[PDB]
DNA sequence: TGCACGGCTCGGCCCGG
DNA sequence: CCGGGCCGAGCCGTGCTTT
């Protein structure tokens, strides 16, 4: 019976919230080093990758390994329910159910019975990326939020020194481009030259809730799936895998 | 939703009463599948798809 | 496709206890109670009685 | 003919809104002592009772006693118009017609008419409490928020140094404990255990737009009618009477 | 081919979207002077004229005259994109089409292709006007919002230092007075006594988007349209016309 | 038997106070 | 930052020359 608390749950709550905008369902993994999750979302074009270290905790404390099943509404609409101060507490006993309990000016205390969520085994191998670029959420939010505008998919583009995004619709045009020494940028290595293009349906759900300070790293080739990911508290990472168009 | 193991279903339609003189009910499993795989059902328990007709 | 009237995807009666829409789902979240015309069976063995068939 | 001032046109207008979240119209006695008024829901669950002594009121002129029926909607829709830090003044002369005055940057007077509306009076004396308990609002309607998602029914316990409220649902429920070293509980005063059960959607209607920072005193008994009152600016009263379930 | 620099993104979303209500269709000429417009609605009730001298824009570079029309909604959502603190750029080429791009944190070009409109000159003569009424917008506009909850028309009163806004329903009646010596009126200047009634509708849409703190012109007479004028930036004006009703 | 109008309800966005 | 207002969606309805 493990238990484990995290300070700031509004952070929690907003990291849930985003890694089950794709998956209906999800299985988490309990193990000595920390919890993990990973899943595709039913159209199966995404793939979701949680990882959270033991470090970032308050407290961990595990004596076993084993996985939780629980759906991804209930725990999100409860999650909800923590203010920016509270800190979290999940523990399970030896009875088959989850506490949720949310700590401050007083104690609230939730429980959710576990389901029997099957396991499907998916990892892909490290991708040759030709091009790889780290920027900021917000740059990226605004240009996935003007593609959608104008048409429905984008194209990544990226050059020596040189990062565009452009997102031709059926008689408009949007153009976005950026280079190192701009701010939108942080730095830029291009193997060779690069283009591809995306949904912009799944950019914008993955992309959404984007903080504005907070550094996403881009992994993408030619007509090969994109990378994204960003770091939780320095040591946590929570990774996409989209595919390309055509 | 323990005996066919599809939890996620957000949505299940039905109908206000049945038409047929016996009143049986088709299993909630089908319908969750259903739900889950995006197809709808017909008054004889079947789904179809309707095109026009070409030589 | 095919639909009908108002959409459909399992072919059991829900009555006004799921809405306009006869979302069975929404239905049972509520924990709503609904009367329907419906037909039960018996397990011979035990004795249970409900809308399904097998025990 | 009565002239009646008042500061602050949103304090009155909040009162105004939830006195008219269960009764459709009602009929407010004005007197030289004050204001007052005493409805009943129509479907004979929640009473309402109000007191509003001439204290209160910045100024407060009156000869004898009159009755007043407006629609609680209209009044409501009105009121609504008053800025936090408009002088909301109340008028009456010979005729029968209610004046409701906004001045601010600028003055502003609308006339209603009345309608006689039939008046019954049920005065419930004191009743047997086994156990009174005055907590802050926060705390409860926090509580309501969160029993509200599991089913629509609320269970209030109540023990020696010890107040329950918990929720139970087809597979989920909640729970929130409070004891004298919280700073929710303020004082409790026991004479034996006692519980009950209420309905969410009454519960939610009472507690809603209630501050934040206040003090709600609650009083109930095994399976009997809760009480809940709150000072408004230090003299004036709310108190509601709510039929248990089942 | 021009280039035209305009700070403030924001303000001339507000303005086009403001002017936008009305119509759906305008032609821009744009000259050495500046930028012009004016329209009337398809239901021949209001007339909107638009300018903007060189002076206000902080770079103006054109040659000769051109009249370069575009659909309203496309342009609004464009402009709807910008920020608080972007610097618009309007800039053409010898290419039909008209290139709006926003350079604050980062540089983003949208193409929006160009439409004809046919163009029917029309200019209403000065008329006799018995009435000059100079008010903050803050007070028209929730004057207005009042008069909108009791009757779908609006009365204006003018007379000797004395200005009055009513609003007369089946039942209910509501009435807006105020003076010289009040601080929402500035200057007062009438010849005769005058009454007028103008449709709530068409107020309510002119005249949302006015600035709390802000200086509104309005001339009308007896039984007559009436005119409402408002500066942006001290240098352009924004003129309204409205048909008066009965 | 396809079209055109008009009463609800019912969530997801937004924007300002 | 919490709450109203506004705007699609989705159900139930009508109605389609006539001395
Ligand atoms: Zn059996």
């Amino acid at each position: 019976p493990f238990e484990i608390v995290f300070e700031g749950a509004k952070e929690f709550a907003q990291l849930i919230e985003t890694a089950s905008r794709l998956i209906d369902e999800a299985a988490f993994k309990v193990t000595e080093e920390g919890i993990s999750m990973r899943a595709m979302d039913p159209s199966r074009v995404v793939l979701i990758d949680l990882n959270l270290p033991a470090s970032i905790f308050s407290k961990y404390e595990v004596d076993g390994e084993e996985t939780i099943g629980v759906n991804m509404d209930h725990l999100k609409k409860v999650l909800k329910r923590g203010k920016a101060k509270e800190t979290l507490i999940l523990r399970k006993g030896e009875e088959n159910f989850l506490e949720i309990s949310l700590q401050g000016t007083a104690t609230r205390t939730f429980k959710l019975p576990l389901i029997d969520v099957e396991e499907i085994e998916v990892d892909l191998p490290e991708l040759p990326f030709t091009a790889k670029v780290v920027i900021l959420g917000d740059v990226i939010k605004e240009a996935v939020k003007d593609a959608s505008l104008v048409s429905d998919s984008m194209k990544f583009i990226a050059k020596e020194n040189e990062f565009t995004m452009r997102a031709e619709g059926e008689t408009q045009e949007v153009e976005v481009k950026l280079t190192l020494e701009d701010e939108g940028l942080l730095d830029i290595e291009v193997q060779e030259e690069t283009k591809s293009a995306y949904g912009i349906s799944y950019l914008s759900d993955m992309v959404k809730g984007l903080g504005k300070a907070d550094e996403v790293t881009i992994k993408f080739g030619n007509e090969m799936p994109m990378q994204m990911e960003y770091y939780i508290r320095d040591e946590g990472r929570l990774i996409f895998l989209l595919a390309p168009r055509v | 939703m323990e005996n066919v193991k599809v939890y996620g279903v957000d949505k299940l339609k039905g109908v206000m009463g049945m038409t047929s003189g016996w009143k049986m009910p088709e299993p909630l499993e089908k319908g969750l599948l259903r739900a889950k795989n995006d197809v709808y059902v017909f008054k004889d328990g079947t789904i179809r798809f309707d095109a026009t007709d070409a030589p | 496709e095919r639909k009908m009237k108002p959409p459909v995807q399992v072919l059991f009666p829900i009555g006004l206890a799921g809405g306009s829409s006869r979302d069975i789902k929404k239905a049972a979240e509520e924990g709503k109670v609904a009367e329907v015309e419906i037909a039960f069976f018996k397990c011979p063995k035990c004795g249970h009685v409900g809308p399904e068939h097998l025990c």
